[PDB]
């Protein structure tokens, strides 16, 4: 009485389930038996597929990485660096992180700065509406 | 102190029983002070008798040893003493009388059966001054207390245990009789198929599961009300299946939830692997593209420089992106290496296990002398509240000593089989025949009949005993409703002790479930080299249709495959009880069958009152009274319960024909 011993399971639900007929017992137990084999074999399947995908990754991305130097961040915009900028603004829009990575010695600070210092004579507005065309 | 005597008499020391309410309506409805006076006089009189039950506790002696303000009210004391003595709470059993028996007797009573319940009534009635004759079909007293005796061999085929002395009226009987009581060492090894002691580690998991499975049925009954099913009533065995099944269902349910979260993870990995192939593919191109853009050597304009620097930024982005995806692929890769190593239990119970569980079930069929498919789920254990305290004892010298003792002094007609019981407003005749020569017939006329016929005899489909008039429906239906079970023994007598003399009992584990009762338990209790083999559950019914020699065969086998084909002599002497076949028993003892309830036990015990002879003459006196193991709700199926029922009917009969 009270609440079932610890680790026995006797929900209301279940009892009608295994009683409502004579073999409702060794039925509910046999249908679970099969839902097991079903899920087990669909694991065998996703394993075979995951094993193939793993083969296609053999090599990793090893012969594909390129060192990424340093370029100690400066603050003078050389004419080269502005031209990189305005091109990055056309390729990236506002991804000021990428734009600073392209230029190399400018950080998201002056990248945001430049965006409004030169906003006028580098027709930066037009440039950004080009990237928006996407 | 005095409060201990109340406990030893199955009475609350501090309040008045509903029985006492009936005879002392003054007290119970009165000042709480007098109730305490009553209770003390009661408790102290009980103490006095209990402290020396070898001799009669006269009213004189009681008032003598009463002290303080209590021997003040001598009418109250004489009342309490008489109540205790009528109802058999003092001066019961075999005591030395003080005041000797009435010269001239009053009333005549025929008692059917001289089992313990019959004998106990007979002694009480005789000491109240009535004329008592017992009619017994067998050539011996004791009924289902049946001791086998030959040379120095001695072995109970009937009752053999006193189930505790704390509050057991046999406490008093054993002080009165040379009753050699022996504690039972309650450790018991189990031996399997080919003959292998079950590891102690195992024995305890299964036992613990057995007990958990019982509580489960109790919760299944009281909390969920799993008591009717298909209009029939639920048995303990049914409920045990249902509990066991639901545990297997839960085991499967957990395997499903586990592998089902392996597959969720495997499908997560898969989704990841895909992002990662289509980044290796995407990165491959970005390399080619960056390499070609680097072919344009650096005397080069700014769009061409932007395309080298751009493809590079692009290429190391897709490179970080793929590296975080391949750490997420490592966290997933191990979460899955763990689940593959944390698999819930494969089973609820192994085959080796379920057969050890089946022995614990046979142990339960043996105690209740019946298949668990017959026991009422709701009520099978209804007498458990009333268990005695202290160790369980065997009677080393044969339980028969007790009946034989009680029979001294009584008028017992053996080999007299009652055939018809006639009860009328004027009195009764019992008709009996001689069991040796069926034709010799007897007519006994009396004021009252105490029927202590076994429930199995009363149950006999073509009546072995005819009641005239027939018993009313309320009584017959109680008789059809409760169970009368079965339980048999093989007694094995040897020249040499070849078992372990330090163990009292030890088990044999059956191959199958069906045969879990077949010779499942073995007892060494007696001085002589004697071994008892129990046949419980559905085996008992069947083993009775098998010859004696086969039974002892199967027996010596089991023992040989456990002790060595060489340490096991032939038996000098063998007996095999067959209680269901015995026509003065028709079984072993009662059990609360499914559909019954301990209420039927009370119905069994109601006396019958014949109708008027002349029409319109006043409603008579009750004439037919019932005692016996099956007539006592709180102590069925035992000897103390038989004895108690005898004491009960004696007081009730005397209250009727001698007045209270
Ligand atoms: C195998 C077995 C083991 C037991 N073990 C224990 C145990 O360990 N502990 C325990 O406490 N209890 C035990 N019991 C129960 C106990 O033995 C009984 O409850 C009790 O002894 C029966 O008392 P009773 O007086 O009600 O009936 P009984 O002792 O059966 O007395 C009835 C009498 O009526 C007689 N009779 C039947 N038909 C007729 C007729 N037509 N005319 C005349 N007489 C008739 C019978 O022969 C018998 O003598 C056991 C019972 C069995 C069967
Ligand atoms: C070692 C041992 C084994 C069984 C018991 C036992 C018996 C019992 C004893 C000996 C024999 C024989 N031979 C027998 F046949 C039955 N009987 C019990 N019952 C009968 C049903 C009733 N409803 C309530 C009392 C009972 N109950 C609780 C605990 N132990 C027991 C006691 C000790």
């Amino acid at each position: 009485k009270r609440k079932p011993p610890k680790g026995m399971f006797l929900s209301q639900e279940d009892v009608e389930a295994v009683s409502a007929n004579a073999t409702a017992a060794t039925t509910v137990l046999r249908q679970l038996d099969m839902e097991l084999v079903s899920v087990k074999r669909q694991i065998q399947n996703i394993k075979q597929t995951n094993s193939a995908l793993k083969e296609k990754l053999d090599g990793g991305i090893e012969p594909y990485r390129l060192p990424e130097v340093i370029q100690k961040c400066n603050a003078r915009w050389t004419t080269e660096e502005q031209l990189l900028a305005v091109q990055a603004i056309r390729k990236y829009g506002r991804d000021f992180q990428a734009i600073s990575d392209v230029i190399g010695n400018k950080s998201v600070v002056q990248v945001k700065n430049f965006f409004v210092n030169y906003r006028r004579r580098f027709n930066i507005d037009e440039v950004l509406q080009e990237w928006e065309a996407e | 102190a005095v409060e201990g005597a109340a406990f030893q008499s199955r009475l609350p020391h501090d309040r008045m029983t509903s029985q006492e309410a009936a005879c002392f309506p003054d007290i119970i409805s009165g000042p709480q002070q007098t109730q305490k006076v009553f209770l003390f006089i009661r408790n102290r009189t009980l103490q006095l008798w209990l402290d020396n039950p070898k001799i009669q506790l006269t009213f004189e002696a009681t008032l003598q040893q009463l002290e303080a303000p209590y021997n003040s009210d001598t009418v109250l004391v004489h009342r309490v003493h008489s109540y205790l003595e009528r109802h058999g709470l003092i001066n019961f059993g075999i005591y030395k009388r003080i005041k000797p028996l009435p010269t001239k007797k009053t009333g005549k009573v025929i008692i059917i059966g001289s089992g313990v319940s019959g004998l106990a009534a007979a002694r009480q009635l005789q000491s109240f001054g009535m004329d008592v004759t017992l009619l017994e079909a067998r050539d011996r007293v004791g009924g289902r207390v049946a001791t086998f005796r030959k040379g120095n061999y001695v072995a109970d085929l009937g009752a053999m245990v006193v189930t505790g002395l704390g509050g057991n009226p046999m406490a008093v009987v054993s002080k009165q009789v040379n009753m050699e009581l022996a504690k039972i060492k309650q450790k018991c090894p189990l031996y399997e198929a080919n003959g292998q002691a079950v590891p102690k580690e195992k024995d305890e998991m299964v036992e613990q599961e057995f007990n958990r499975l019982l509580e489960a049925t109790s919760y299944l009954s009281h909390q969920l009300d799993f008591n009717v099913l298909n209009n029939k009533p639920v048995s303990l065995g049914q409920a045990l299946e249902v509990v066991i099944q639901l545990q297997e269902k839960h085991v499967k349910d957990e395997q499903i939830e586990h592998w089902k979260k392996i597959v969720k993870t495997q499908e997560e990995l898969k989704e990841l692997l895909n992002k990662m192939v289509n980044l290796k593919e995407k990165i491959k191109e970005l390399h080619q593209q960056y390499k070609e853009a680097s072919e344009v050597k650096p005397p080069r304009d700014i769009t061409a420089e932007f395309l080298v620097k751009s493809k590079h930024r692009d290429l190391t982005a897709l490179c970080k992106e793929y590296d975080e995806l391949a750490e997420t692929q490592g966290k997933l890769e191990e979460k899955l290496q763990e689940l593959e190593a944390n698999p819930p239990s494969d089973v609820y119970l192994s085959s080796r296990d379920r057969q050890i569980l089946d022995w614990h079930f046979a142990n339960l069929e043996f105690a209740n002398a019946t298949p668990l498919s017959t026991l009422s789920l709701k009520h099978w254990d209804q007498d458990d509240d009333f268990e005695f305290t202290g160790s369980h004892l065997t009677v080393r010298n044969g339980y028969s000593c007790v009946p034989v003792a009680l029979a001294e002094g009584l008028d017992i007609k053996l080999n007299t089989a009652v055939r018809q019981v006639r009860y009328t407003a004027s009195g009764c005749e019992v008709i009996a025949v001689n069991t040796r020569s069926t034709s010799q017939t007897f007519i006994y006329k009396c004021d009252a009949v105490l029927c202590t016929l076994p429930l199995g005899v009363l149950k006999q489909q073509p009546p072995a005993v005819q009641f005239v008039p027939p018993l009313p429906e309320w009584k017959t239906s109680a008789v059809q409703r409760m169970g009368f079970g079965n339980l048999n023994k093989v007694v094995l007598c040897f020249d040499r002790v070849f078992w372990d003399p330090s163990v009292n009992l030890f088990g044999h584990v059956g191959s199958t479930t069906a045969s879990r009762g077949e010779l499942f338990l073995f007892w060494n209790l007696y001085k002589a080299p004697i071994l008892l083999a129990l046949v419980a559950g559905e085996a008992a019914g069947i083993m009775e249709n098998i010859s004696d020699d086969v039974i002892v065969g199967r027996c010596l086998a089991i023992l040989k495959g456990i002790f060595g084909s060489s340490a096991v002599p032939q038996p000098k002497e063998t007996v095999v009880s067959r209680w269901r076949a015995d026509p003065w028993a028709r079984g072993s003892y009662s059990y609360v069958a499914a559909g019954s309830s301990g209420n039927d036990y009370d119905l069994m015990a109601q006396p019958i009152t014949p109708g008027p002879s002349i029409p319109g003459a006043p409603q008579p006196i009750p004439r037919l009274f019932f005692a016996g193991e099956h007539t006592i709700r709180n102590y069925p199926a035992t000897v103390h319960g038989a004895l108690l029922s005898g004491l009960r009917e004696a007081g009730r009969i005397a209250d009727q024909f001698l007045g209270a």
